[PDB]
């Protein structure tokens, strides 16, 4: 209740790191963005043994519920991270980019790249032919602040693009179609 | 004030067309290009007054396909033609089409060109102009006098050489007569022992053969001009890297010698261009004639700027046919001169690997002093698989030698090129080697200097300190400008105060313990219990970044970071991968597990279903890191397939015409 109910008033995170099964795997599908480290996190209602008993499936922990599946396959999850160290790390670089809450703004902050550089390295970026595909990540790069792009669901469904970025040192959302 | 033809057509491509655009602009005569289908927007074409398509983008169709620049020619009514240098400067057929459409070739007569391009006439030519003498013996060495009958003709130093066998057995250096009746017996006891074959050869020996050249000028008149020497010793598969001029080896004699001797050659063969007399020199300045050039070199901008003369503007003028305005007197030698040509291509693989990508970014660094650049590419420029890797030619000029080098070192770390692998760290590499900063230098230079390979620059541990300080210090920067968020009335920040920074640095499998603290824009640094003080401006945006340490000034340059902590900096052109953790990071990172890590890029399998429209490798052929190996259609988008990494094709696993699918096995390499 409390999630559905700060929905929209405030971010929330969740990062899982462990072991998560049963009805505690709905909470962080309620949460804005969710996270997962490699190895040793994982997501699923039911686990293996009772797949195997009901539908006759052998299934282990990774690929039932596995940061990759949750990452390339179902779509639940937003990011995978090597480690606890790494993960947190990024973490926090993530959180920099986030309003507190939704009475304020986008986070401004310092910034050192000139909002009126010009970036000539596009202006033959797109094939004449239609039949040629370009990388759409490229130009995303060069347009945004110090060509730093923190990209969200990277390996799932790559047709479509989605990040955070800064512009002038304000936080945006960045959405594009991915030709490659 | 001088007429000149109105309009000129550049049959080039890269640096060279826009070098000979910016002269024609210059003297006033208008441009026309000719580009293939991929140079469409290349700066040439830009540059050109005039552009026409000259066809597919394989040069054999294109810069080769005489037909297409001919017809080109008609279609602009070109009154003149320059080849620059590679492609058809040196096609006869060429000149031939232009004489008859009375089209004007800025260059040498073909009979000049074909005299140099036989070897067997070129020497009875360099003997007949009296030039150092370069004999060939096409007959057996019968005994020891004959051995040093021929060696006196061929002159001093002589290799004797067994004419079977490999690998060195049966050669011997001769320096005199005595030596060479040893040297003559000792080897045909050897190739008869070794080879039972006692037949022997003698060709002249050069020691530690430094490749040096004269640069001539020609007119119709057939006064004739020498410039000073070049030395392009360095060189790497053939290809040289670092040319400079004057060469540090030639007296005013010698030099003088020389000169005079490749304007004998050229007044002999009646030559009417600029052009380039190469020698082998010796350790005892003896030099002795290689080949005659007939084109303008790629080297030939060192030369100019010792000259104070626009090679390419007296071209044109000699091609009206206008006189010479300068007599050899009127040649002085005025400072040094030293270009380093950039690549696209990987140091660390081979001495130079080809490396292909768009330029995603490119800033020369002409603000700095003594510094110009010759390039054929610009930001967005693909530098692609049909052609030559040349970025650029990077010269640098000084009053002497010192400056010359220095101004170098400090321009090559001052180059932004991303997108690309490229040379940079071997060219700054080879200009502060003592070896080449002394003259001690040949042909060898790069095997002599770098047996095992290039490994990169190797820091002493003062450099190293100094590097540990300035990562440390970006790092920290970093993080305080994390916490520079604008005004927030409902909730006001609270500045995490600290006064120390306690880091764990790992430059090269070693885990270095750093404190970091800063005052303004001044940081104090302690590594392994050394003290250092660095001071910039800390714009953490700007592609290149200027520090003070210790008063010592560096340029520096965050080719990319991460949460995580790896960071890439490009220190004395050099690019080190670092990671930077707190401390209570790095003790807590003792419990992560070591990852299998296990992920081979050799196999490169199909991404999409889709039909394979063309396979451009087969078994056995050698592709490059982010080269095409197969082209996949779907929806019709023709998608592509590039290599993994650098390698060769163990086997090809698909065809044309064939629907491949999903996680499919296209190819394999090594």
């Amino acid at each position: 209740l409390r999630n559905v109910t700060a929905s929209g008033v405030i971010p929330q995170i969740s990062l899982i790191m462990g072991p998560c099964a049963g009805g505690a795997v709905y909470s962080p599908a309620l949460t804005d963005f969710t996270f997962m480290v490699k190895d040793t996190s994982y997501l699923f209602i039911t686990g293996p043994d009772v797949v195997k008993s009901v539908t006759n499936e052998d299934v282990t922990q990774e690929e039932l519920g596995g940061a990759k599946t949750h990452t390339t396959m179902s779509g639940v999850a937003h990011r995978a991270f090597e480690n606890d160290v790494d993960a947190l790390c990024n973490l926090r670089d993530f959180f920099n980019y986030l309003p507190l809450s939704s009475q304020d703004p986008a986070p401004v902050r310092e910034c050192h790249d000139p909002s009126d550089r010009l970036v000539p390295e596009l202006d033959t970026i797109v094939p004449l032919e239609s039949t040629k595909a370009y990388n759409m990540v490229d130009i995303i790069h060069s347009v945004v602040d110090e060509r730093e792009f923190f990209e969200i669901m990277p390996n799932y469904a790559k047709n479509i693009i989605v990040g955070f970025a800064r512009m002038n040192g304000r936080t945006v959302g960045i959405v594009g179609n991915q030709p490659k | 004030n001088e007429k000149t033809f109105d309009k000129i057509l550049v049959a080039n491509r890269g640096e060279i067309a826009c070098r000979v655009i910016r002269t024609c602009k210059k003297m006033g005569i208008k441009t026309v290009a000719i580009h293939s289908d991929v140079d469409a927007s290349s700066v040439h074409v830009k540059m050109a007054d005039e552009a026409v398509c000259v066809g597919p983008a394989p040069t054999s169709k294109s810069y080769l396909n005489m037909d297409a620049i001919m017809e080109a020619i008609k279609k602009t009514r070109a009154q003149a033609v320059h080849p620059g240098y590679g492609f058809l400067s040196e096609n006869k057929e060429f000149a031939r089409c232009l004489a008859a459409e009375d089209v004007v070739f800025i260059g040498p007569d073909t009979h000049a060109i074909q005299a140099m391009g036989d070897k067997i006439e070129s020497k009875l030519l360099a003997k007949k102009a009296e030039v150092n003498t370069i004999p060939g013996f096409d007959g057996v060495v019968k005994d020891a006098e004959e051995a040093v009958r021929i060696a006196r003709e061929i002159g001093y130093p002589v290799m004797i050489k067994a004419s079977a066998g490999g690998g060195g057995k049966g050669m011997r250096i001769a320096w005199d007569d005595e030596e060479t009746r040893d040297g003559f017996r000792l080897s045909s006891q050897e190739a008869a022992s070794s080879f039972g074959d006692d037949r022997l050869l003698i060709e002249k020996f050069i020691d530690n053969p430094r490749h040096i050249e004269i640069q001539v000028l020609g007119d119709k008149h057939g006064n004739a001009l020498w410039l000073n020497e070049r030395e392009c010793s360095i060189q790497r598969r053939n290809q040289k890297v670092v040319e400079e001029a004057p060469s540090i080896f030639l007296d005013a004699e010698t030099r003088r010698a020389m000169g005079e001797q490749a304007v004998a050659l050229a007044r002999a063969v009646k030559y009417s261009s600029a052009g380039t007399v190469e020698f082998l020199v010796d350790s005892k300045k003896n030099f002795y004639f290689l080949e005659m050039n007939t084109r303008l070199q790629v080297e030939h901008p060192v030369t100019e700027c010792i000259t104070g003369l626009d090679l390419v503007q007296e071209m044109i003028r000699v091609a009206k046919g206008y006189p010479l305005r300068h007599k050899q007197a009127d040649i002085r030698i005025n400072g040094w001169a030293v270009e380093c040509r950039v690549y696209a291509e990987d140091p660390y693989k081979s001495f130079g690997l080809p490396s292909i990508g768009r330029l995603s970014q490119y800033q020369e660094p002409l603000h700095l002093p003594g510094v110009r650049v010759d390039s054929g590419i610009q930001p967005g420029s693909d530098i692609s698989i049909y052609y030559d890797p040349m970025i650029s030619k990077l010269i640098t000029y000084g009053s002497d030698r010192t400056e010359a080098l220095k101004r170098m070192a400090d321009a090559l770390d001052n180059y932004v090129i991303r997108g690309v692998t490229h040379n940079i760290a071997l060219l700054r590499e080879v200009i502060i080697n003592s070896r080449f900063v002394k003259g001690d230098i040949s042909t060898k230079f790069l095997s002599d200097v770098y047996p095992d390979g290039f490994k990169g620059h190797m820091l002493t541990k003062s450099e190293k300190n100094q590097l540990l300080a300035i990562a440390s210090s970006l790092f920290v920067a970093f993080q305080l400008r994390a916490q520079h968020f604008q005004e927030n009335s409902r909730m006001p920040v609270i500045k995490p105060d600290i006064a120390n920074w306690e880091l764990s640095v790992k430059l090269h499998d070693k885990v270095h313990t750093v404190v970091a603290s800063n005052n303004g824009s001044v940081f104090s640094v302690e590594v392994d219990g050394s003290k250092l003080n660095v001071t910039s401006t800390w714009n953490l945006a700007s592609p290149l970044l200027s520090v003070s340490v210790d008063g010592t000034q560096r340029t520096v340059q965050c080719l990319s970071r991460e949460a995580g902590g790896n960071m890439s900096i490009q220190f004395l052109g050099t690019v080190y991968k670092v990671n930077i953790l707190t401390r209570l990071a790095a003790e807590l990172n003792k419990f992560m597990l070591e990852k299998v890590t296990e992920d081979t890029s050799s196999v490169l399998r199909s991404p999409m279903p889709g039909v394979v429209v063309a396979v451009s490798v087969k078994p056995g052929d050698a592709v490059a890191e982010g080269q095409e190996i197969c082209v996949i259609e779907a929806m019709k988008m023709q998608n592509s397939m590039t290599a993994g990494k650098t390698g060769t094709v163990k086997s090809v696993h698909c065809q044309a015409g064939d629907t491949v699918g999903e996680g499919d096995l296209l190819v394999e390499l090594e």
